[PDB]
């Protein structure tokens, strides 16, 4: 299961 | 034995061709069992073992919801990179990302991992505390800034301790007869006369899983390892995998070298002559 | 920018045997960036159904792809691998020997 939570560099 | 599951993406810029292609795959230990490619027509994440086609459209929706989500920050990503690195809008670059986990042999979180790279080197990579990060080049400590002011590795530390080992272990329930299978490698030799005073002698492991394996040779107990020609474990396409290990013997003298075979599916490890 | 050779392997999924179905294997691994042309070939030409797996990496960044396609030996034909990439100045042929 992928995780939800990204975030741009 | 120990276990993990990965995901691995890579983003590619194609600038005057539209869209950055995005492709994403998921394994635990050497099986693939989740693909998503953005220049597919089904737009979805899709299976690729058959032990996960038994997860509903709950599981599906989501994994498709969020995989196409990861697609969006790395097409934002791209820019941005391209911006810190005073690139120029016309070539084309490359952006990779891994994150997993793994559990020991007692089934535990073990180790936990996160990693980025811009073009093929290093960009940021969280530490194994899982607290901090290790921000390669100048550009990307702008990125170690902005992921710690906003909280990342906990929010990160939280998932791979707790959702990613969690659905590791169902995966490994799920699919026992595939993940917690081994398959020993099933051995031969071959031997063909490179001129009249020396013949290549090949030793073959085939069909077997997980991966890992260890071919040696050894010429009267003495290892060979300068002298060895030895390929790098290739996958079958089946989903087991394949490697050999040559070495030239001189005229009369097949008698003095033994290919040694380690594998987890083996018994106890074979020593193997030509004779 | 970093750029890194593609290593080839040529072979079957199965030992070959004359007259019995199998799969030939073209492995690309060890390259970067991931722009890649890979062909078999039948006595030359180009074969038309080839699948291949989808794009992943190794732990220096490195990717790998398996291409392949059914195929049934004969001891008359001849398969071979044609792959180009940026690192290569012409595509670069291996021929399958049902020995590596």
């Amino acid at each position: 299961m992928l995780w939800g939570y990204l975030q741009y560099v | 034995g120990s276990h993990s599951m990965r995901y691995f993406f890579t983003s590619v810029s194609r600038p005057g061709r539209g869209e950055p292609r995005f492709i994403a795959v998921g394994y635990v230990d050497d099986t693939q069992f989740v693909r998503f490619d953005s220049d597919a027509a089904s737009q979805r994440m899709e299976p690729r073992a058959p032990w996960i086609e038994q997860e509903g459209p709950e599981y599906w929706d989501g994994e498709t919801r969020k995989v196409k989500a990861h697609s969006q920050t790395h097409r934002v990503d791209l820019g941005t990179l391209r911006g810190y690195y005073n690139q120029s809008e016309a070539g084309s670059h490359t952006v990779q990302r891994m994150y997993g986990c793994d559990v020991g042999s007692d089934w535990r979180f073990l180790r936990g991992y996160h990693q980025y790279a811009y073009d093929g080197k290093d960009y940021i990579a969280l530490k194994e505390d899982l607290r901090s990060w290790t921000a390669a080049d100048m550009a990307a400590q702008t990125t170690k800034h902005k992921w710690e002011a906003a909280h990342v590795a906990e929010q990160l530390r939280a998932y791979l301790e707790g959702t990613c080992v969690e659905w590791l272990r169902r995966y490994l329930e799920n699919g026992k007869e595939t993940l917690q299978r081994t398959d020993a490698p099933k051995t031969h030799m071959t031997h063909h006369a490179v001129s009249d005073h020396e013949a290549t002698l090949r030793c073959w492991a085939l069909s077997f899983y997980p991966a890992e394996i260890t071919l040696t040779w050894q010429r009267d107990g003495e290892d060979q390892t300068q002298d060895t020609e030895l390929v790098e474990t290739r996958p079958a396409g089946d989903g087991t995998f394949q490697k050999w290990a040559a070495v030239v013997v001189p005229s009369g003298q097949e008698q003095r070298y033994t290919c040694h075979v380690q594998h987890e599916g083996l018994p106890k490890p074979l020593t193997l002559r030509w004779e | 920018m970093i750029q890194r050779t593609p290593k080839i392997q040529v072979y079957s999924r199965h030992p070959a045997e004359n007259g019995k179905s199998n799969f030939l294997n073209c492995y690309v691994s060890g390259f970067h960036p991931s722009d890649i042309e890979v062909d078999l070939l039948k006595n030359g030409e180009r074969i038309e159904k080839v699948e291949h797996s989808d794009l992943s990496f190794s732990k220096d960044w490195s990717f790998y792809l398996l291409y392949y396609t059914e195929f049934t030996p004969t001891e008359k034909d001849e398969y071979a691998c044609r792959v180009n990439h940026v690192t290569l100045s012409q595509p670069k042929i291996v021929k399958w020997d049902r020995d590596m």
